């Protein structure tokens, strides 16, 4: 009765497919964002320097 | 007796009473130390930047006007004689 079961499972009564999904490879990256440099400016304005 | 004479006056001070009192002394100390107006602006900024950190912008003169975007509770506008020390921090 054991052989008859093994005899019941065929190649054309139990095919055996393989299937995987396409997985992207993991990757570890660094990104440092530093804003534009900020420069001190000193200006004086007097009535003469405008007129000059 | 010159410190009693100048008597620096504070029209608009959107700042705590303790931090305000500090500005009065620095404002007086700045003028009696400095030889010209350009030096006054430089001394105020540098002194505050050291005490409280960040990005100050200081303006002082005879006749000007000022619409500005500032860190809330970091804006004072005091005039002394004919000099308006205006300092404000921004983010």
């Amino acid at each position: 009765e054991e052989a008859i079961k093994q005899t019941l499972r065929n190649k054309f009564n139990y095919n055996t497919r393989e299937c995987q999904t396409i997985n992207p490879s993991i990757r570890e990256r660094g990104v440092s964002t530093e804003p534009p440099p900020s420069d001190t400016i000193c200006g004086n304005i007097t009535q003469w320097e405008i007129f000059d | 007796s010159h410190l009693d004479k100048v008597q620096p006056v504070i029209k608009n001070s959107d700042m705590s009473v303790e931090m305000q009192k500090e500005v009065e002394e620095v404002a007086k100390k700045a003028i009696d130390y400095c030889n010209t107006d350009k030096e006054i602006a430089t001394f105020i900024k540098d002194d505050f930047r050291s005490r409280y950190h960040g990005t100050w912008h200081c303006i002082v003169g005879r006749n000007f006007g000022s619409f500005v975007t500032f860190e809330r509770s970091y804006y004072i506008y005091l005039y002394v004689g004919q000099l308006a020390i205006l300092l404000f921090k921004t983010g």
